[PDB]
């Protein structure tokens, strides 16, 4: 059916810029406006600039001046590039088709994750989280793994290979200076642990690395 | 720029009731060539906002009738006659009137549950990480309701705000729940220095904190 592709990357260096494409189908750029908004956790949706289906742009006046929108009709083309981004641009962005005049059409991007930093790939440090010494003792017993100086994003985290699947929360990642801090927990009856063996394993895909970590009483 | 004011910022509710949401802006949003431009958007989870009404009150297709939207001027509101478990997620407003484009601050529609204290884990920096030079607490506050929650870090009874970075899970679309993660930093030359570690957690559930605590020595 009706769909807008988007493709770009998801790391740009601080100073550099943004070239997004979005690739039309079901519907004529000759037809419709295109616009570009972005959406981040400080700030939510801001709407950034429009290129209309005869061919004008508006932009954003917080934007215009390293902000620039181009298409190709024939090739269902929607161009959009944005110099000078710096560490408060790292947002998700979206073309879309919006401020809506008739029943059909309206869709937007699937959004591109857009990171801004100029950190370099980094393995995580993986380490096991038993509890204290002296912790009460509960039916229950959670056992952790964190996960810490890694870049870029993501790191996958499982439990006995994925065995261990309910009873898990691993956490979103947070900036710790210029690297990533995860942790991710694991709930098991206390009768299980540590007669039965409990492993954090944590795959970072950008450094090749791949790490087992077994959660042992201290 | 025209202000978009949504409230509630959020909704709790559960399947088979009423909602109602509001969307209040700074001015009245006029027509364009007889149109006026006012949307609302529901974006689920890891999703791209989808539009649910346009021109103030006309369903978009595919969008069930439960959904309607009304008001004129500066004042508008989205109503749902019959929340589904579908309906989930966050609404936003949008104006297409007044360039620059506005959307606003986000109403989340979330479901009600019983009330849940949260699970308190604690765990004391792993002797890997004290060999590397640094100390990190975790404190997991893991399957509470409602959101609402504040975590105080104690060393030796004294409050601590530096070096804590929290992280929070989304509503869990099992149990309806939260869980969140706080990890206070140190260097191992700091964390020796003292022997009470302590993660206070305040919520609803009780006007008494959930206290989890360990001594340096055990
Ligand atoms: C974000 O950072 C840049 C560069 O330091 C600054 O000039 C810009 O105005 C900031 N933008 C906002 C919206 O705070």
């Amino acid at each position: 059916q009706v769909q807008l592709k988007e493709s770009g990357p998801g790391l740009v260096q601080p100073s550099q810029s943004l070239s997004i494409t979005c690739t039309v189908s079901g519907f004529s750029l000759t037809t419709y406006g295109v616009h570009w908004v972005r959406q981040s956790p400080g700030k939510g949706l801001e709407w950034l600039g429009v290129i209309w289906s005869g061919g004008s742009t508006d932009y954003n006046a917080a934007f215009i001046s390293r902000l620039s929108i181009s298409k190709d009709n024939s090739k269902s083309h929607v161009f959009f590039k944005m110099n000078s981004l710096q560490a408060n641009d790292t947002a998700i962005y979206y073309c879309a088709r919006m401020r809506i005049t008739t029943d059909w059409f309206a869709y937007w991007g699937q959004g591109t994750l857009v990171t801004v930093s100029a950190a370099k790939t980094t393995p995580p440090s993986v380490y096991p989280l038993a509890p204290g010494s002296a912790a009460q003792t509960n039916s229950m017993v959670t056992l952790g793994c964190l996960v810490k100086g890694y870049f870029p994003e993501p790191v996958t985290v499982t439990w006995n290979s994925g065995s261990l699947s309910s009873g898990v929360h691993t956490f979103p990642a947070v900036l710790q200076s210029d690297l990533y801090t995860l942790s991710s927990s694991v709930t098991v009856p206390s009768s299980t642990w540590p007669s039965e063996t409990v492993t954090c394993n944590v795959a970072h895909p950008a450094s090749s690395t791949k790490v087992d970590k077994k959660i042992v009483p201290r | 720029d025209i202000l978009m004011n949504q409230t509630p910022l959020s909704l709790p509710v559960s399947l088979g009731d009423q909602a109602s949401i509001s969307c209040r802006s700074s001015q009245y949003i006029v027509h364009r060539n007889g149109n006026t431009y006012l949307e609302w958007y529901l974006q689920k989870p890891g999703q791209s906002p989808k539009l649910l009404i346009y021109k103030v009150s006309n369903r978009f297709s595919g969008v069930p009738d439960r959904f309607s939207g009304s008001g004129s001027g500066t004042d508008f509101t989205l109503k749902i006659s019959r929340v589904e478990a579908e309906d989930l997620g966050v609404y936003y407003c949008f104006q297409g009137s007044h360039v620059p484009y506005t959307f606003g601050g986000g109403t989340k529609l979330e479901l009600k549950r019983a009330d849940a204290a949260p699970t308190v884990s604690i765990f004391p920096p792993s002797s890997e990480q004290l060999t590397s030079g640094g100390a990190s607490v975790v404190c997991f506050l893991n399957n509470f309701y409602p959101k609402d929650i504040n975590v105080k870090w104690k060393i030796d009874g004294s409050e601590r705000q530096n070096g804590v970075l929290n992280s929070w899970t989304d509503q869990d679309s099992k149990d309806s729940t939260y869980s969140m993660s706080s990890t206070l930093t140190l260097t191992k030359d700091e964390y020796e220095r003292h022997n009470s570690y302590t993660c206070e957690a305040t919520h609803k559930t009780s006007t008494s904190p959930i206290v989890k605590s360990f001594n340096r020595n055990e």
